[PDB]
């Protein structure tokens, strides 16, 4: 329903989910007093009634267009939204987009945060579909570029990320020194009265994970003043090169070209989450 | 092997007198801080000359703060041309067994995590100086972590006294004192800021439900020997309840659907339970000797397993 | 494909294939002969909304 | 994009040597390979 | 003559692309207020009376 | 803590749409009592050092304006709400932060509950039920 | 269209007003579009009669329609206790005259 391994090529991120029926009960307790506990029970209830028009999966490129209304250039945030409504398996995935983002905006309000639900699954190596479902294969630990893809004609697979979520920290701080580079998932929260945004970022850095929250103070202290958790991050993997290598192309997702940052030679090592109240 | 070890290589320069060469082979398992995870470096990037800030040498309390901006690597073999070191933060070995060395005067037990600390002790600040290269080397000190949580706790607490003794420890019956030294007031303000942010965030609306239970404790430490041995001779709560009778607000804002104490514990762990790691650095290493003994003594190598 | 689990070792085998139906027009018929047990009891169960 | 299996038997040889990236404007299809890339195979 | 406020001031970091829950600010001129004169209305020399 | 003066709820947990019964109790409350006596104590000597040091300095430079503006109706209201049922020789105020951080950093290692085990199932169920065996790795 | 005859029995427009007509009493209940009973797992037999989406969708080729209504996918399940809408995963090939 939500993710489509058919439309999205081999070499994308995958995010697993929890079980959905714990959502309408945990919103009744973790909510601060003065908020709507019965918002998540009805916003998620209108996605089961929208995806029918159970720990499933949500791929990465599907998740970008849902949080696209809170990214600044916004030209390529709408390019992600262009190829989803036309290529994903499912009738009116764009109706699911304005529902699943409404599910995501119901997460932050009901205090059941979306970082406590999303789980890193491996990168795409192969997938076998059928009616209503697919057998997705991935790499929960290891490198990317040498996997038995399944097709021995093309036993290669490179990691692709759209350019609205890719955030460097080496160029923004004039850190031109070489070395191994790390990869991080970063969520941003924005807690206001019916003005709540979501954003998904994938940060590349050479910083230690102990020396990361100071950088989240630097860029994302803007939402800290408006918010007491404001960020929640997780490790993703390591570029083992002394010179980490990036590319910037526009791949064709069907008939729509989206600016996509290409990462090269990624060794997957997962990790846990973090709160910063 | 690329994923299993990561043999970062510090290059040794050319002109080295054979005494200064024989000094580095005596530094077989030591701790070396890397600024990056490059495979090609030089001793100038490791040594104390790369460690000094603009114009000002850092004191011991700042010497912690520029450790945690770097990469602790353990030297594994000192070749005649270069130095091979493996960073801890990636992954230790194929089999995962590195030999460290207790520079401390404190023995280790098996299963003790190992947090490392600058040369804080008296009669201990031993820097291997290469006079043919003009390089000193501050090799830090591995410790058992309840010393390394208490040693950093003495240095912050002495720093707040200078904004207006404490320098004596004990560990396994051994009296050891640390170096009393002047402190940079710029560095102590960073540690002072990290307390006030982390302690206030651990205060929640459920904590005033807990503070009503202080006269229960002093009524209880008169009965248990356990709680009487728990509070201390030097506690504050025994003083701030004989002057203070607290009481709670009787009803809470929507106190039935939400749990006021449960959120106080979770907020407390995320800010005060974390707090020993925020001041010092992390114990990424513990001791699992295979067949020798429970205790690796001082000066002797100890095998190392990776540790969260 | 060798992927070890449970202390064991798995060998999964696959034989990729292809099928074309080279008849034009209907090449096969399926007729229904008999009837076994009708599964659903034919009951009266009203519905609740 | 470029047939390698035909390169195993060249028609003729290029006698001039110049760093080519300068003239990148001149070519329809162009690629630099550092050492070996997994596409060649 | 200072206007009342609940808060003193804060220090917050804000990224450009990630701005969420937008707001606006207030403008004061660049010259010293000694050059910003008190308001004056000249009553006309005579009245229609 | 509530047995040391409970709640209508808090005996109930939901995971995977399934109900847990933490009651299943007189032994358990005697059993876990020593964590309670350390969790009650670590907050009380925690939140009395804050209460005795923020009025002590209010350091004047930028730490003063940054704190109380961030503590505006968060801690400065909660200070006077505590100091309503509280108050403000030499007190041993600086020798207790040593004894507090050693104790509070001691429970942080205990109550962390670090994962030793990850689960990468292959050719099997995504959910391993009770009694069944799950494949276990932790190294890449 | 009730201004017209009925392809089945042309001399009348419908057998019921209360069912046939858009926004009839029935269509309000049983149109999958209105998504009324969508909560309950219990099968609704008539769901395929009143749902306007399905019929408009299916193609008109007769050569084709035959072949499929041998392989048509039942909406119900034979492992159900009472009777259930099919779980999204599972499938049973059940030839449908209807």
């Amino acid at each position: 329903d939500l993710c489509q391994p058919n439309a999205e090529r081999a070499g994308a991120l995958l995010l697993a989910l929890r079980h959905p029926t714990d959502l309408p009960h945990l919103a009744r307790h973790r909510a601060p007093p003065g908020r709507q506990t019965e918002r998540l029970a009805e916003a998620w209830g209108q996605l089961l009634e929208a995806s029918a028009l159970r720990a499933g999966l949500v791929s990465f490129n599907f998740l970008v267009a849902a949080c696209a209304a809170a990214y600044d250039a916004r030209d390529a945030a709408e390019a992600v939204r262009a190829h989803i409504t036309t290529n994903y398996g499912g009738t009116r995935a764009g109706a699911r987009l304005d529902r699943f983002s409404e599910c995501l905006r119901a997460m932050v309000h009901t205090h059941v945060f979306p970082h406590e639900v999303m789980r890193f699954f491996g990168g795409l190596v192969s997938w076998v579909t059928q009616d209503e479902l697919a057998s997705v294969t991935a790499v929960c630990s290891g490198p990317q570029e040498a996997t038995h893809t399944g097709h021995p004609g093309r036993p290669r697979s490179a990691v692709t990320i759209p350019a609205c979520a890719f955030v460097d920290l080496d160029a923004e701080l004039c850190l031109g020194g070489p070395g191994a580079a790390f990869l991080y998932l970063v969520f941003t929260y924005r807690q206001c009265r019916d003005q709540e945004l979501c954003c998904v970022y994938v940060v590349k850095s050479q910083l230690p994970p102990r020396g990361l929250e100071a950088a989240l103070e630097r860029l994302f202290g803007r939402l800290r003043i408006t918010n007491c958790t404001y960020a929640a991050f997780a490790e993703l993997g390591v570029m083992p090169d002394d010179s980490p290598r990036c590319l910037h192309r526009t791949e064709r997702f069907g008939a729509v070209g989206v600016p996509v940052v290409i990462l090269e030679g990624v060794v997957w090592r997962p990790g846990g989450w973090r709160a910063c109240a | 092997m690329i994923t299993d070890c990561f043999e970062a290589d510090i290059a040794i320069p050319s002109g080295i007198s054979r005494p200064d060469a024989a000094a580095l082979q005596r530094c077989e398992g030591r701790v070396v801080f890397l600024p990056t995870i490059r495979r090609q470096l030089a001793l100038a990037d490791v040594a104390h000359e790369s460690f000094v800030s603009g114009g000002v040498s850092p004191d011991t309390l700042g010497l912690l703060l520029a450790y945690r901006r770097r990469f602790p690597a353990v030297i594994t073999r000192v070749l005649p041309t270069r130095i091979v070191a493996c960073p801890v933060d990636l992954g230790l070995t194929h089999a995962g067994t590195v030999n460290l060395r207790n520079t401390s005067p404190v023995d280790l037990c098996n299963g003790d995590p190992v947090s490392l600390v600058p040369p804080v002790f008296e009669g201990q600040a031993t820097d291997v100086r290469l006079e043919s290269l003009d390089l000193t080397l501050r090799f830090p000190v591995p410790l058992p972590t309840p010393l390394a949580r208490e040693i950093v706790a003495r240095l912050v607490a002495r720093g707040i006294r200078d904004l207006n003794d404490l320098n004596v420890l004990y560990y396994n019956g051994a009296r050891l004192s640390l170096v009393a030294d002047v402190q940079q007031l710029a560095s102590v303000n960073t540690e002072l800021r990290s307390l006030v942010l982390n302690m206030v965030y651990s205060i929640t609306e459920g904590t005033t439900l807990i503070l009503t239970l202080i006269p229960r404790l002093l009524a209880l430490s008169a009965q248990d020997g356990y709680v009487n041995a728990l509070l201390q001779m030097q506690s504050v709560t025994r003083e701030a309840a004989q002057l203070i009778h607290p009481e709670a607000p009787m009803l809470m804002q929507d106190g039935e659907r939400r749990l006021p104490l449960y959120e106080a514990l979770v907020a407390w762990l995320a800010h005060a339970g974390q707090l020993g790691d925020i001041l010092a650095l992390a114990p990424a290493v513990r001791v699992c000797t295979f067949d020798g003994a429970a205790v690796v003594q001082s000066g002797d190598m100890a095998p190392v397993i990776r540790y969260p | 494909a060798r992927h070890e689990t449970g202390g064991g070792v798995n060998f999964t085998l696959t034989q990729p294939r292809g099928n074309v139906d080279l008849g034009v027009g209907y090449t096969a018929v399926a007729a229904t002969a008999t009837v076994r047990n009708p599964v659903t009891d034919m009951g009266n169960l009203p519905q609740n909304f | 994009g470029y047939r390698y299996a035909a390169a195993m038997v060249p028609t003729g040889s290029i006698l001039s040597t110049i760093e080519v990236a300068s003239h990148r404007r001149l070519f329809d299809f162009f690629a630099r390979v550092r050492s070996d890339e997994n596409s060649l195979y | 003559m200072d206007p009342y406020y609940p808060f003193d001031a804060l220090d917050v970091w804000e990224h450009r692309r990630f701005i969420v829950a937008d707001s606006r600010s207030f403008i004061t001129p660049e010259f010293p207020r000694d050059f910003w004169m008190l308001p004056v209305f000249n009553i006309p020399r005579e009245t229609a009376a | 803590i509530r047995d040391l003066n409970e709640l209508p709820d808090l005996n109930v947990l939901y995971y995977n749409g399934a109900r847990l019964s933490l009651v299943a109790l007189a032994s358990v409350n005697t059993e876990l009592r020593s964590l309670v006596l350390n969790m009650v104590y670590s907050i009380t000597e925690g939140t009395t050092l804050i209460l005795t040091l923020i009025p002590r300095l209010l350091a004047l430079g930028y730490v003063n304006a940054l704190l109380q503006m961030q503590s505006v109706t968060r801690e400065a209201a909660q200070l006077i709400h505590p100091e309503a049922p509280m108050l403000m020789r030499r007190l041993p105020l600086y020798e207790a932060l040593v004894a507090w951080l050693a104790h509070a950093g001691q429970l942080g290692d205990i109550l962390a509950l670090a994962p030793a085990v990850r689960v990468c199932t292959f050719d099997g169920a995504a959910v391993v039920q009770s009694g069944d065996m799950a494949p276990v790795i932790r190294y890449p | 269209d009730h201004g017209q005859s009925d392809p089945a029995r042309p001399f009348a427009a419908t057998a019921n007003p209360w069912a046939s007509q858009r926004f009839s009493y029935g269509d309000l209940l049983y149109n999958g579009a209105y998504h009324l009973n969508g909560a309950s797992p219990v099968l609704s037999p008539c769901f395929k009669f009143f749902t306007a989406a399905d019929i408009t969708a299916k193609h008109r080729c007769l050569e084709r329609l035959i072949v499929e209504t041998g392989s048509a996918v039942s909406t119900a399940t034979a492992a159900s206790d009472v009777q259930f809408k099919r779980p999204p995963g599972c499938r049973e090939l059940v030839e449908d005259p209807c």
